[PDB]
């Protein structure tokens, strides 16, 4: 078959054989590889370099994977970098995205002797037209050596390398499509001086002497015709996000069954079953008034009611959104003020003194002493012989207090929430809200710690009965309609709805942008927008507003599709009736013939590729007979008490950070189980601090992922993971190499020769700043727990009546073909998913005509919408699976080849006015631009210049926000206040002005104003105004106003309206 | 140097030219001072107004670079006719170079590169300059011709050791590389020293290379005080038989008074202030911050009646400050004699990773930097 | 021996505890001089940070100074393998505002907060430094 070479980081490289002739001029390196996540920071796949001499050095061409920031480490791209013998300088292209560490990426570098070359899967990513003239002269032909997967200095490669291939010219990117479509020997032709199967690699390939070569081993690269995976948009968060996926939704009316959730309202008895927390009578209408919200949007609620006797839990006070750690801070909460609480130990009571003198303790308990400044009375309160716990004591350091966290309440009860929708109830004393609703993307939606917090006290209220339904929207993966203008960082940010879409804020179209406000009717202005000043048809009556219960009495159509999306996606566990998941994308056309076509659709929308079995892990199966499971107990030892042994309930499920390069509160840190009072120890030199995650189910493993999200920027140590040692079930502990991490993609290794069950690992740092994020355990191609387990099975449907025989067969894989067909009729197909006996929702119909074209055809046909049209099925390409342009590429041809252009050298009429980089600032065809010069600031120092204003602007910037500190780049490009910083700016208020003259003086018809950086701190939520006055040359001012900064306008323009009187 | 096409025969007020370089020039479209960049594109269209032109096209030849060292290593260059398009460069290798090749003529090309050179100069490293209490232990380093990057090992003799060696781990072989200019990496065989005398025989002791391996001393005046140093470091022998000139703050406390060798304690009377023995060369506020000057513990008498550390002789200087290994620069500390505080200037050896001065003003690369040899960044 | 009248500033006015009031004295003292100076001169103790709002607002205070630290009540009382921080007034240590790699990398007994940036640094008790006290 076709056979790959695996090498990995110890050392396994090659070289080329001295017999074939290196190119000169021009050539082409084409390579199937697949990377894994964890690199080496320079890592070369294949090299030319020079063994005549060690000087002028770095000369030839490297192909690798390496990093953009090289003094963060952030993004690994790959790269292409070439310095001919006549330059002066090494330039390097790369890539548009990260690497993805998993997949099959067909490398292909070209150069042609005045132009540089990258194509990754067929798309070119970069140009470079710096490099002019041949590589090196016949006359050095001798020394000039070729490594595959490594370098002189062991930058070495982890990964897989299947068709290796070199040319001694420069090929076409249609070239480059062909032999990636056409896999097979390149060696009939004369231009290609080598390509490679790696049957033989002792013929053309020498290893080195050190390093072992490395292992050949079968691939099956080409095993996909469509790529099942469809990312969630930048604001969304699964695949029911996604806009594709939502469409079916939207349209069809057979996803929107009624379906039936059973919920369960849990109320907390004392040891003699009296006292209810809620009563049985707004139990019954909470039900009936839910009932009748949601009839109307097919969602049929079950209730159950489950009585808990527990005395010592019912006497405390049960705190939503206040924290235990508040509770000393003096910082006034408004959540974390109640009886029981102490009025936030007196922090909120202005009776506190703010001096802190300890009083002697003397006898009974004191409510005047009982505060934080008083030291609780000097524990007095808190004992049990004095007086009772449950009302006197607020220290939250003693192991007994008045008040408890509805997180340590689920701790508590344990409640199996994989079946029920559990609510909980505790007390906020803000009551602006409700408690924390977990969201169906979170870890916990299934587990113990998932729910919906009410509070008690307005629950079934006739004004109050409204939050229920709230919260199980947001429960069921529903935004507020003010997402997208005040629940933003900035006015920066990608998910700020301008229009209603899909993509950004709420991820609806029908809700209108929207700010936070109590009011039944449209707002008038507010300063909390940045832009807009008034909004029109906002959704005051929306269930998701902040408008009062009765206001609030509509669902758009939209958030219907939204919650039933999300009861298929990950909620089948509540749902009593086991109808099937739907395939929720319509089945796609593969390729047609003469006399028949071929389908393939996706997999069904619940991600499940086998029948739903509640005890066994078929759930955990793949496509193939693999288990990728994830650490069900997580084990690292306490640092200060010996033999502690705290259990992190973070970095066990699957991997849930935002920002994938920052400090999170989700992952695993060595220093993170200390108390704020003990000093943490460091981790120990030879081995370090260790976290031991075990897995569910023990088997013979293949693969095993780890999600380092951050990692110390100043490390001057090479490895942060010092080890990882697999235990296995017979005792056994299988050591692992020190592995280089990144901060974006998580690290991956494969397996070798681990015939042994390995239950779990232990991850070794000597970074006590390291944070794991997840880990995830994948095994091998036949798993005996998932042998038990029996696949689904597909049905073909289509409009007109197929033969008998073709609709009673049960596809066990997601092909079909049919020789069926008349050469002018028009068929409408669908396919249903079957189990057992019990069929699944029909999947929307693709509609094909056995003459016209379709998506897949390799002909554009503008009449069905198709932007782009290749014949590839494959989203890493610049064009779609549905045939639409992916952002930022720009495809050319009839067969669709596409190129990256946001960042291509050259600049066109279509991009004028989208790219700033590639172009100057757009000026229409009646204006013209004039820039500043001579400009004079309010601020000067020696580090910031202030005249770096005058001329053209800092196009190649990129707009920043959110930052702390302006002292990284930006200086020599931008002016900012040097002598004053944002607190000192905080203490003494103080306004600065930058004025800016130009030579010739004209008429005004809009001022452009370039910015790099919003001015907006990372901890201030407030938004940063710049005022324009033009100045004439009669020397009077013309005000032009307040504008919000954004780096969505980049270049500020600012009409002047003048009157023409 | 270009070709110009105007699209309308008659020149009237609204007509257009265009006008492309040739091949090996650069464009320098300019106004009445605006110096704007060259365009990328070969063609400039240019419309007369008012009867004027509105900018000054021209096109000059194509400026190749200076050769410079690292176009073509081990030559040098004489270029008659410029570095413009067209033009020729020759080159002439070294005297520890080999001229090998056909042409030995660089050119000027149209890209704006020199052309591949057709000659070679090639470095042919020679036999190596003789190292005294050294032999040359590879036969083929012996020869004229060697490789250029290879490793000849010296072996020293025993006694004769790199400076510098560990007492537990003396190494007596070092290796010299043949370098790129035609030269070897320097070494020699010179030990600091065989092994130190008693400090109460100090003073009176004549030797033939002082403290160094092999040298015998003796003290002008039963045995002598003759010794001679062994292989293994060793003499085969010992040696036998008030101060009112003080520094400012010196104190001196004598446990068993002025006999014959007794050993009395050495003070400063400033806290911030240490004893040594400075050189004569070497003052007071010019100390340097490579040297390690020997700090004083006690006064022992000798067999002159006299004293080895000489009060007058010893200084009391600026004392290290006690704020050392606390992850903290400091300039007064960065110096050998303060183990440049602790090793805490420089980022390979500060334990929070980041050089961070005390006063938040001080020279980052002057008088609060990094000097310690052992650190990676020298 | 109490601080002049010129040096002393007065910070008041954070949104938590705008009942406690405290005195930035630019007098570059050490640790033990500076806590005896304001205890016999004020009628408090050296600075407890318990929350943040606390701390911004002491670094919003101190940016201005030439110096890069100041001086807050914080100070080790241990030996061994696990030591414990603990205030000068005997308040409860509940918040901890550290820079990178800060209290595992040995260093001076005490604890100043930096200037630039707000975040705790161990620092030793005999460097002269401003200091922020409270009455």
């Amino acid at each position: 078959p076709s056979r790959a070479l695996y090498f990995s980081g110890r050392g396994e490289q090659l070289r080329l054989r001295a017999d074939l002739e290196l190119p000169r001029d021009a050539f082409t390196l084409q390579v199937w590889l697949r990377a894994e996540g964890g690199q080496r920071s320079p890592a070369v796949i294949t090299g030319l370099y020079d063994k005549c001499s060690y000087i002028s050095r770095d000369r030839g061409w490297v192909v690798g994977i390496h990093t953009i920031s090289d003094q963060d480490n952030k993004d690994p791209r790959y790269f292409f970098s070439l310095k001919t013998d006549r330059a002066r300088q090494v330039t390097t292209i790369n890539a548009h995205r990260s690497y993805l560490p998993g997949q099959w990426v067909y490398l292909a570098a070209t150069y042609d002797g005045q132009f540089m070359k990258l194509y990754v899967n067929g798309a070119q990513v970069a140009t470079s037209g710096e490099q002019v003239g041949g590589i090196f002269s016949p006359l050095t032909q001798k020394c000039k050596v070729l490594m595959l997967g490594g370098s002189a200095l062991n930058h070495n490669y982890r990964g897989y390398i299947e068709h290796f291939s070199l040319w001694k010219v420069a090929r076409t990117q249609r070239e480059i499509l062909s032999d990636m479509e056409t896999h097979g020997a390149h060696t009939a032709l004369p231009q290609l001086l080598l390509q490679e199967n790696w049957d033989n690699v002792k013929h053309a390939w020498s290893p080195m002497k050190d390093g072992s070569s490395p292992k050949v081993e079968f691939s099956n690269a080409h095993g996909f015709l469509l790529d099942t995976s469809l990312e969630p948009p930048l604001c969304g968060q699964t695949l029911c996000d996604n806009t594709e996926v939502i469409a079916s939704y939207n349209q069809l009316s057979s996803f929107r069954q009624p379906k039936v959730v059973r919920y369960r309202v849990v109320n907390l008895y004392e040891d003699d079953h009296k006292n209810p927390t809620v009563t049985r009578e707004q139990v019954d209408f909470q039900h009936h008034q839910l009932a009748e919200a949601f009839k109307q949007y097919n969602i049929s609620w079950e209730l159950d009611v489950l009585e808990v006797s527990n005395s010592s839990l019912r006497r405390r006070l049960i705190l939503a959104n206040c924290d235990i750690s508040k509770i000393g801070d003096e910082n006034c909460d408004p959540e974390c003020n109640h009886t029981l609480t102490g009025h936030d130990g007196g922090d909120c009571r202005h009776l506190r003194h703010p001096a802190f003198v300890k009083k002697q303790h003397n006898g009974v308990c004191d409510m005047d002493c009982n505060y934080e400044r008083f030291n609780f009375d000097g524990g007095e309160c808190c004992d049990p012989e004095i007086t009772n716990v449950t009302q006197t004591c607020f220290d939250p350091d003693s192991p007994h207090r008045a008040y408890l966290d509805v997180n340590e309440l689920k701790n508590i009860l344990k409640l199996d929430g994989s079946t029920h929708l559990n609510i909980f109830f505790a007390k906020s004393s803000e009551e602006e809200l409700a408690g924390v609703a977990t969201w169906p993307w979170d870890k916990e939606a299934l587990m113990h710690l998932g729910g919906i917090v009410l509070n008690p006290s307005f629950y079934g209220m006739p004004g109050h009965t409204h939050t229920m339904i709230h919260e199980i929207g947001h429960s069921l993966g529903l935004y507020h309609v003010f997402r997208g203008i005040s629940e933003i960082q900035s006015c920066s940010d990608p998910c700020m709805e301008t229009e209603p879409s899909f993509e950004t804020g709420d991820l609806c179209n029908d809700t209108n942008p929207a700010p936070k406000h109590k009011s039944c009717g449209d707002p008038g202005p507010g300063n909390d927008t940045c832009g807009f000043h008034s909004f029109f048809n906002t959704p005051y009556n929306n269930f998701m507003s902040y408008a009062d219960d009765d206001c609030t009495d509509s669902f758009t159509p939209n958030q219907v599709a939204r919650m039933h999306c999300y009861l298929d996606l990950v909620y089948q566990g509540w749902q009593p009736s086991r109808k099937p998941a739907p395939v929720a994308l319509a089945p796609q056309v593969l390729g047609h013939t003469t006399d028949s076509v071929t389908l393939e659709w996706f997999p069904p929308i619940d991600g499940h590729f086998f029948e739903r079995e509640l005890g066994s892990a078929c759930h955990l199966c793949l496509e193939g007979r693999i288990l990728v499971q994830y650490a069900s107990n997580a084990s690292s030892p306490m640092p200060c008490s010996p033999s502690g042994h705290w259990s992190p309930r973070e970095a066990e499920g699957h991997p849930d950070v935002e920002q994938p390069c920052k400090s999170s509160v989700r992952t695993w840190s060595p220093n993170s189980a200390v108390n704020p009072h003990t000093v943490p120890p460091a981790c120990p030199e030879p081995q370090g601090c260790y976290l031991e995650l075990e897995f569910l189910y023990p088997l013979v493993p293949e693969s095993l992922t780890i999600w380092v999200t951050f990692v110390s920027t100043d490390w001057d140590s090479s490895g942060a993971v010092n080890d990882i040692k697999l235990l296995a079930v017979s005792g056994k502990n299988i050591s692992l190499g020190p592995q280089n991490v990144f901060c974006d993609v998580p690290l991956t290794i494969r397996l070798w020769d681990v015939g042994e069950e390995v239950y779990g690992i232990q991850i070794y740092t000597l970074d006590e700043h390291l944070e794991i994020d997840a880990a995830m355990l994948t095994s091998t191609a036949d798993t005996p727990l998932c042998l038990q387990c029996k696949p689904l099975k597909y049905k073909v449907v289509r409009d007109p009546p197929l033969q008998m025989d073709v609709a009673s067969i049960l596809h066990l894989n997601r092909k079909f073909v049919d020789m069926d067909l008349n050469l002018g009729s028009v068929y409408q197909y669908w396919v249903i998913t079957i189990s057992g006996t019990e069929e699944s929702e029909p999947s929307p119909a693709v509609t094909y005509i056995h003459g016209s074209g379709y998506c897949g055809d390799g002909i554009i046909q503008k009449d069905q919408g198709e932007q782009c049209d290749d014949m590839n099925k494959i989203n890493g390409d610049g064009c779609s699976l549905f045939c639409r342009q992916e952002v930022s590429f720009n495809c050319i041809d009839e067969p669709s080849r596409c190129y990256f252009h946001d960042g291509d050298g050259v600049c066109e009429e279509f991009e004028q006015k989208t790219s700033i980089k590639d172009c100057g600032v757009y000026t229409p065809q009646g204006f013209l631009d004039q820039w500043a010069s001579n400009a004079s600031v309010s601020h000067q120092d020696q580090q910031c210049p202030g005249w770096v204003i005058i001329g053209q602007p800092a196009a190649s910037q990129v707009c920043r926000t959110k930052v702390i500190d302006l002292s990284e780049g930006i200086s020599q490009h931008a002016w900012y206040p040097c002598t004053i910083s944002y607190p000192y700016s905080q203490l003494a208020q103080t306004t600065f002005w930058l004025r800016a003259y130009f030579s010739q003086p004209m008429v005004a018809a809009a001022v452009i104003v370039h910015l790099v950086t919003d001015g907006t701190y990372y901890g201030d939520q407030k938004q940063e105004t710049i005022s324009v006055q033009l100045l004439d040359t009669k020397d009077q001012s013309h005000d032009l106003g307040l504008h919000v900064l954004s780096c969505r306008n980049n270049p500020l323009i600012i009409p002047v309206v003048h009157d023409l009187s | 140097n270009a070709s110009l096409n105007c699209s309308s025969s008659d020149r009237y007020h609204g007509a257009q030219c265009t006008v492309s370089c040739r091949t090996g020039y650069v464009l320098q479209i300019r106004r009445d001072d605006e110096l704007i960049k060259s365009q990328t594109g070969p063609s400039v269209t240019v419309t007369c107004t008012e009867g004027k032109w509105n900018k000054q096209v021209a096109c000059e030849p194509v400026d190749c670079s200076i050769p410079d060292h690292h176009q073509v290593y081990a030559a040098s260059f004489s270029c008659p006719e410029g570095t413009t398009f067209g033009s020729q460069c020759s080159f002439q290798c070294r005297h520890p170079a080999q001229l090998k090749g056909n042409n030995s003529l660089l050119t000027c090309m149209e890209d704006g590169l020199w052309s591949f050179p057709e000659a070679l100069c090639e470095l042919m490293c020679l036999a190596p300059p003789p190292v005294p209490n050294a032999d040359l232990q590879t036969a083929r380093c012996r020869e004229n011709k060697h490789k250029v990057g290879s490793f000849c090992k010296y072996k020293c003799k025993p006694g004769y050791h790199v400076p510098g060696s560990s007492r537990k781990s003396k190494k007596r072989a070092f290796k010299t590389q043949c370098t790129q200019d035609g030269s070897w990496q320097e070494g020699a065989c010179v030990p600091v020293t065989c092994d130190p005398p008693p400090p109460k025989f100090h003073g009176l002791y004549q030797c033939t290379n002082g403290f160094q391996f092999n040298s015998e001393c003796r003290i002008k005046c039963l045995g002598s005080n003759v010794i001679h140093c062994r292989k293994d470091g060793t003499w085969n022998g010992s040696f036998h038989v008030v101060p009112n000139e003080l520094n400012s703050n010196l104190k001196l406390q004598c446990p068993d008074g002025y006999a014959i060798g007794s050993e009395c304690a050495t003070s400063c009377l400033d806290h911030n202030s240490e004893s040594i023995i400075l050189p004569m060369n070497v003052t007071v506020r010019d100390i340097p911050h490579w040297l390690n000057p020997t700090r004083v513990e006690r006064v022992v008498c000798t067999a002159g009646l006299k004293w080895y550390p000489h009060p007058a002789l010893i200084h009391c200087v600026k004392g290290c400050e006690p704020f050392m290994g606390d992850n903290y620069c400091d300039a007064i500390n960065n110096r050998a004699f303060c183990n440049y505080d602790g090793g805490d200037c420089c980022t390979s050896t500060v334990k929070t990773k980041k050089v961070t001065p005390f006063p938040m003003s001080c020279d980052l690369q002057g008088d609060c930097a990094c000097r310690d040899p052992q650190a990676q960044e020298h | 021996t109490c601080p002049e009248e010129e040096d002393t500033v007065k910070v008041v006015g954070i949104p938590g505890c705008q009942t406690c009031r405290y005195l930035l004295v630019r007098s570059l003292q050490t640790f033990s001089q500076a806590w005896f100076t304001c205890r016999r001169c004020y009628r408090g103790n050296l600075v407890s940070i318990h929350n943040f709002n606390i701390n911004y607002r002491i670094q919003c205070s101190v940016s201005a100074l030439n110096q890069g630290q100041v001086w807050i009540g914080g100070r080790i009382t241990g030996s061994g393998r696990c030591r414990r921080f603990q205030w000068v007034d005997g308040s409860r240590w509940n918040f901890a505002y550290w820079a990178a790699h800060q209290p595992w990398s040995r260093g001076g007994h005490c604890v100043a907060l930096c200037t630039r940036g707000g975040h705790w640094r161990r620092a030793h008790c005999l460097r002269r430094l401003p200091f922020i006290c409270s009455y």
